[PDB]
């Protein structure tokens, strides 16, 4: 940890980058919808509509986890193909920075919702929600660190 | 690569002296070393930008070291140390990371930066790159440690920390 250091080839590589950029857009929308559903829950919603809102939130959270896994693998692979090309490495690293910013967006969005849940509350089901939130943030931290590891 | 090799030698000496053996008098496990940077401290101007006329004898060579408590990765500490002639280091001060409330890039001095913790501290790295690298490590550690929060940032490119304008406004501790 030393911080101080498609038949054409390029068309094929940029197909990877274009695919990554499409999933980064999917990732960003999912995070955007998670934030929105947090705001929905933060309004006083009837008990019937509240659980339909929680299962949709659970669905979006699972989609993010699976998209994160795919974006990590696809970005680290684009980094490997660029280990011997200045243009490819610039492409892949640009995708890596976009990813890290969105992961940071997600982490902050969950943090705001965590603090706003307590300042709106003061049953035990609320405790399971906090354990789910802390699980996700531990994953985003673990994913944050995986993306900073060098690829060789 | 002088900066990489200096980092390897410094890190190994820091871990060996100070982050590997049980506590001298208590027997507590050592902290877990995270990173470090070399800094210049002006003894006459430690809380503000030193003037150019500041005597050279005022400039002191120190290190800033980040570490984590042995049984809690969420308890981060900043240490200031000096280097002994044998290659070991002596820690002179420790801060808890929860004290970091403001981090400012000096627009005029390319190596200068100001941390606000117990108080305001002015320090200089040996190069512009080392300031960028260390502050990145510091803010990244904070955002990870305090789960989505960030101290007040002054004159920094937010993209360095993977933030933009409104992600910083949501995350800054001043709310």
């Amino acid at each position: 940890a030393n911080p101080y250091e498609g038949s054409d080839d390029f068309v094929a590589f940029m197909n990877k980058i274009n695919s990554i950029n499409a999933n980064l857009s999917r990732y960003e929308n999912i995070i955007n919808q998670i934030d929105a559903q947090h705001k929905d829950l933060l309004t006083q919603v009837s008990e019937e509509q509240e659980m339909e809102l929680r299962r949709s939130l659970d669905d979006y959270i699972s989609q993010a986890t699976d998209l994160q896994y795919q974006l990590k693998a696809d970005i680290k692979d684009a980094q490997r193909d660029g280990l011997h090309d200045s243009n490819k490495q610039a492409q892949a690293e640009n995708c890596r920075q976009k990813f890290l910013k969105l992961i940071q967006d997600y982490r902050i969005i969950d943090s705001n919702y965590k603090e706003e849940s307590k300042e709106q509350a003061k049953v035990q089901a609320r405790h399971q929600e906090l354990l789910k939130l802390e699980k996700t943030m531990a994953e985003l931290t673990q994913l944050f660190n995986d993306m900073e590891e060098l690829v060789i | 690569n002088f900066l990489a090799e200096q980092y390897e030698r410094d890190r190994k000496a820091i871990i060996n002296c100070c982050f590997s053996r049980p506590d001298h008098k208590t027997g507590e496990p050592p902290n877990n070393y995270i990173t470090h940077v070399r800094i210049i401290e002006d003894s006459k101007f430690p809380s503000s930008r030193p003037p150019p006329d500041s005597k050279l004898e005022n400039k002191k060579k120190r290190l800033l070291i980040l570490s984590a408590k042995p049984n809690n990765a969420k308890l981060i500490q900043i240490h200031k140390a000096r280097e002994n002639s044998d290659g070991s280091f002596q820690i002179g001060r420790t801060w808890q990371l929860t004290e970091l409330v403001r981090v400012e890039k000096d627009l005029e001095i390319s190596e200068g930066f100001i941390l606000t913790m117990s108080k305001k501290y002015y320090w200089e790295t040996n190069s512009a790159k080392e300031r960028t690298v260390f502050i990145k490590s510091l803010i990244t550690l904070y955002i990870q440690t305090f789960e989505g929060h960030v101290p007040e940032l002054v004159n920094w490119d937010l993209s360095l920390f993977y933030l933009d304008e409104r992600s910083y406004q949501r995350a800054v501790i001043t709310n």
